[PDB]
């Protein structure tokens, strides 16, 4: 055969797409607590 | 996954009456027609 | 050059196809087989043959094994071309197969029609029609010999040849019922045909002759043959109406591993009519003209692919109260099921549902064992019969959920199930392996 | 609910279908195969091609193995649509296969017609017709290229690829005879067509290019190919009389383990005419109208399924004076045999009797060894030719034992037998294992 | 598409070409019945058509896609519907009101 | 009869005279893969040999496989190792007056209907074998 | 979503457990008062779990 | 969902509780730990005669 | 999709990472030039971004207008306007993507 | 899709992607110091008014300062088209004093020259919106203008002046307000009766630093590489309609200079760097019967029509040797800015850079005039032969000529921008070089 393989028109062995879970894992909860009252936090405890 | 059979192949020849029938152990009496029906014994009868 | 330009085009993408090759295509190996011959032998019919009569035959042990069985009939046309529809098929009303006195199976004229509609095809189907009907515009008085092959399990393949040689103490008998009437032969609709001839009948069995050692093994060894059986019950239909969509839930009193269910809706007096009559070409006697009557079919053109004349809107099979599959339209069972499972074309009004991948073969390919279902049922919904059948425009231009007013004449429902069992032969005797 | 409800429904009757499973339907493993390439290479033709000429070709050693061979022709129409019938098939009067100077096989135009009539079917048959005739109402002067694939044993499957590579000292040649006349091409019945073109011809051979290891093995190793051969003799027909039923006993000078016999009756004047001419649609030139004649066929509609025009009432094959099988009617051979053994539809006038379970295949499945039978005889009973062919009522309304008076023109009988032999190749030379 | 990777793609013309070449006899006729009106239906007629796909797994059980072995990959089909369908919403270049 | 619009219900046909391909060859790496064959060879013979069906005029097939309709590899052309691949076509002369029926039905091998000129699109398809690898919950094609 | 259509939803994992599910519909009257009867009920032909 | 009665138009409820109509302390929203709890309203257009 | 409707899409897992996202619309002119103002921007009333069911962010048509008003500029701003409005005096009935 | 490109890889890619160093798909942001920025009003000392000198001291409110914006409120003394960047004209000059040392100084004309060369696109447009009336305002309209200062610390936080490190030194801004502003209190030579005096306010944007950063600035020595403006005015070798005027100016410049810049102007009209003409926008009423080539269309004073410019060609000679070959005036107007800035410079304004990128902060080549005895700018002027009242005469003419009205551009302004070092240590600052 006169022409050797030029190498053009290549391919990539075992190309998998990005993993897509079907289970649809639960959303991650936050790390910062809810900004409640800024100056009167955690009750007052009124006396008699 | 879909659940065990609470009936299965047992209710093919069930008892009309409420007096529990005498259990006949199915054990290939004939080498021809084998009769795949189950025995269907009552769990807690009327007594 | 030439083909060599392809051979040199070799690399990693070829390894999965040709690396470490296992086979070639350019040298085939035929297998050596036993010494056998096939002989067609006439059997004696015990009883009188005629319309409405019932006769039987015992198959002689002429050879060692039996395969094909063909019943020959001779009929004369009682009217002109277009008056008959597969009349030799209609004639053989039913056949029972009995081995050792046990009923192994039973086929019905309608089954032969349903079976054909689903499983035969192309020229195979036409050639069949040529053996059961008049298809070259023959005229009244024309005489023809018909050949009705039987479709019992041992008639399907050499592989299930019935080992008569291994059944030394049991006889094998066929029982054939001939129809009281056959359309276009002895009756035209309800009218008797004066001068109609009674059929001539003969039963032929094609017997396999084995060599000395092959014969010995069959005669002496026990054999378990996987066979097919047909379960069948005829019943009334929740007759479709022009006023409402009828529905019906039919308890399926079936047992055994079932390959498939098959059914059709028909006019009880018109053999092979699975569709409504209409004034569209071929759909009724006289269709296409002023004289068209939508109370009588064009018998020679009874079968049709025009779905508009079918009556099933939708159906599902329910097992123990649970859906087995999603409800599908009647057209699914008629067109897709056989497309997928058979590869032929099914006439309108005939339906199939397979529980198997390849129900048309002999090899098991998935089954529904009804011996393990408490309450199986076929749930059917019918189309509204609001279309005026005497007006082709009304028929040809209508919608998916409606049909001909004449569709309410399809009051009969035939439900079949084809299943497996085992025919055990031992010590010279044989009978069905599982009772239910 | 759903498919899971079927799986859970498991019983004793499932054990014989799925217990201790051996296979699965969902994991097909394909076999790795030896690398190869296929090239269609034109062969030369030694001698000018034309009507009545004898020409030949030597197959070049371009590749290693060969299979399919297609003969191309270019023909012109000498009349309008309806005047030709398989003219390229008619033209290729015969072909001989020769290896090392010795005959291996020989096929004839009539065989190609008989072969097609029995073994091709459905669309395959139509596609074939499209390559041998004009099927789209082409008119006089029309020109096209027609292909006639050969049917020698190596032309039907890669499994029998002829090892030209292992025949280093033996040439392989095909000899072709062109018909002196071809209907609707250079002659209209007996009348030559002025200006008719001579056929253009080309022979193409499909070659297999093997990889290094496979090529080497074929070149060096001896080979045994179990192949088919066609035996053929044309003979005098006990032509039917209008006064009685002609009968005949034909000694069959056949040899070898025969797969099947096949035969036809014909009018040698009109290629492919296996039936009587008649004034019923398609059965004669102008049939159905005022211009109808029963002296000339409607060539484009020469073949028919109307058995009323066939000449065989019944037949049996005798072996050394022993009936092989009970005498059966002509329609058994025409309709039942091919139903059972092929699965296609056979036209009237063409008959088949198999000694094999599957005559349409390549795997041996029971044969009749005529080399062990001194006297093999085909016993024929003909229909009475008393029906007035010019009166469609007379034909269409006739009886089983009679035919058209024009049936008397079917004076030629062609009897074929296909058999097995072994083609052996060794040390660059080859031929057949058995001489007869 | 499997796992976001394009495995294959067919075109209406491919289905027509494929059919023209690889289907036959009654399978082809039935195919036509599942895609067209072949009983001389008239204007206003309604039918449900079934167009089987011709991907490798749609041809044999032997190649059934193992959804079971694709715990992290979806198998999806994407479809394009024709701008016009002859005799349904357009007649040659004319729209059908 | 208007030869600008088909009888839609009868759009397809087996009438070769209306086909437009006179002949063709496939050339690989500058050298012929097979000798040029007529359009009717691709339309009728290839399908005869390789499929056993009947192909409508205007549709062509060239197989590299013994049985292309099946699933089992039976010969393939690996274009991934071929630097140059070309389909070479010769078309029929569209000189036949399509509106005058005899002109079509009575014509020769290398010509067709003038309306042939309207078939301006060419669709070329190829079918190949790849491997879908599946493991550990994921997969894809071995050869991208 | 529309008349005669088959539609579906996969329930997202926003929370850990679920209870109440409500399908909202927007309908427009095709006639006057007295011409409908629980039409949102008639509309939801069925629901599978 | 939370009461089982019928509420007149113009009266609105949003529960933070499973059973707000009862005595039992099903779930609650603690505003003593929330910085600016805000009720966001969108009104209908009052265009009708 | 239509006026006043709420629609959504899940981003297909075809590539590994995502950046630019462009929403295409085809709008027509209901009047002559001078009657519209960034209508594709006006049409997209808002967009909300969610990951794993959690809100990450949300933009509003007015925000797009404010954002543009503050952060785009020069020919970036003009090219942007060209992508959301009709700026070559197009007339009633005109269609644009 | 995209995979088909990834696979298209070979030896030619190695230089671009082999042994990869970076990606574009993951950014590392750099943690920065803790700071805040506040805009604080300074008190203006002295008396604000036209022609008055005022000053302000920057208060120690924050630690560092950057941007400074001078607000002015002016009222139109005439209709639209009568003003041209009037807030710029008003801020005649500003001097920067640190520790009693003169660090730098800008002039209204520099603000105009600087803008003409270095601002661009919508920066320039937004910039005009803050110093002029650009929405066809009418007489009496009142607007607050915002004039940013352009001292080194007013352009980048990188050079924020560390007032914190200058505990002992005052930082002051001395401002001169123009005696007249066109279209505000004067119209050409005429005063506008009823014109209001300006309202002025100086705003300084101060950076508040957290403890560690503030301490380092307060205690450590610093060397800030800053830029300064040098400027001298010269009499122009006034163009003539009979010949080509020429001039050679020894530039009293020093320090590593990033660039020189200059213009010719009519001192009568702020921003007029070109000749007047009866072509649209080139004079008051241009294009019609009422056109006067003695007064500009003030709102359109600047133009890109080089025909009205007066520089034919120029070169810079250093100690008797040519620094570069003589180039045409349009080189200095169009090419230099193309190459070095990327903006578009108005006719009559010229630039010659010694720097690769003079518009930036980072030194990129300088000419140190502290080592040059005779830095001379050689200017060749066009012949003012064109009859400015005839648009055909102007628009259809040749390269070497200009308008007869070009002889009014009698003032020459030459600027230079250099680098120096502002040293700060032990609470005090000052320049390393004089």
């Amino acid at each position: 055969q006169p022409r050797g393989y030029a190498g053009l028109r290549p391919y990539e062995k075992n190309y998998e797409g990005i993993a897509e879970a079907d289970v649809s894992a639960l959303q991650a909860r936050y790390l910062d607590q809810t900004r409640g009252r800024p100056r009167t936090g955690d009750g007052d405890t009124e006396p008699i | 996954w879909i659940g065990v059979n609470t009936q299965g192949s047992s209710l093919k020849n069930a008892n009309y009456d409420l007096r529990a029938d005498p259990i006949i152990p199915k054990a290939d009496v004939g080498p021809w027609m084998m009769s795949s029906v189950d025995p269907n014994i009552y769990q807690k009868p009327l007594f | 050059a030439g083909g060599l330009s392809q051979l040199v085009a070799y690399g990693a993408q070829d390894v999965y196809l040709t690396g470490n090759p296992q086979i070639t295509f350019f040298k085939t190996v035929y297998r050596r087989y036993t010494n056998f011959a096939i002989e067609s032998i006439q059997q004696t019919i015990n009883g009188s043959v005629g319309f409405g009569n019932k006769v039987s035959t015992q198959i002689s042990r002429n050879g060692d094994l039996i395969t094909d069985i063909v019943v020959e009939f001779v009929l004369t046309k009682g009217g002109n071309g277009g008056t008959t529809y597969y009349p030799a098929e209609e004639l053989l009303q039913d056949v029972e197969l009995e081995i050792g006195g046990q009923r192994i199976d039973k086929h019905y004229n309608d089954w032969f029609r349903t079976y054909d509609a689903l499983f035969r095809m192309n020229d195979d189907r036409y050639n069949y029609r040529r053996m059961t009907d008049w298809v070259n515009n023959e005229l009244v008085g024309a005489q023809k010999r018909f050949y009705v092959p039987l479709i019992f399990f041992f008639n399907q393949t050499p592989g299930l040849a019935l080992p008569l040689i291994a059944l030394q103490y049991h006889e094998v008998k066929l029982y054939f019922t001939l129809a009281s009437q056959v359309q276009g032969v002895n009756y035209n609709g309800s009218s008797a045909i004066a001068g109609a001839a009674q059929p001539t009948m003969s039963v032929w069995v094609d017997y396999i002759f084995l060599d000395t050692q092959e014969r010995t093994r069959f005669a002496q060894l026990p054999h378990e043959y996987l066979i097919e059986q047909l379960q069948f019950t005829g019943s009334e239909t929740a007759t479709p109406s022009a006023t409402t969509q009828a529905s019906q839930n039919i308890r399926l009193n079936f047992n055994h591993p079932t390959k498939y269910l098959a059914w059709n809706f028909n006019n009880p007096t018109n053999y092979g009519q699975y569709t409504a009559l209409a004034n569209i070409p071929g759909a009724c006697s006289g269709a296409g003209t002023a004289a068209a009557t939508v109370t009588t079919p064009d018998y020679g053109n009874t079968g049709t692919y025009n779905e508009q004349l079918a009556v099933l809107d939708s159906a599902k099979i329910q097992l123990n109260g649970q859906d087995r599959f999603a409800t599908r339209k009647g057209s699914y069972f008629n067109k897709v099921q056989p497309y997928q499972s058979i590869g032929g074309v099914t006439p309108a009004g005939v339906y199939l549902y397979s529980f198997a991948l390849k129900p048309a073969g002999r090899q098991p390919s998935g089954t529904c064992n009804f011996s393990r279902i408490d309450n199986a049922t076929l749930s059917l919904t019918y189309k509204t019969c609001s279309i005026d059948a005497t007006s082709p425009a009304a028929v040809l231009g209508n919608t998916e959920t409606v049909t001909a007013n004449t569709a309410t004449l399809l009051t009969a429902l035939n439900i079949y199930a084809k299943n497996y069992n085992v025919l055990r032969i031992m010590s010279g005797m044989g009978g069905l392996a599982y009772a239910n």
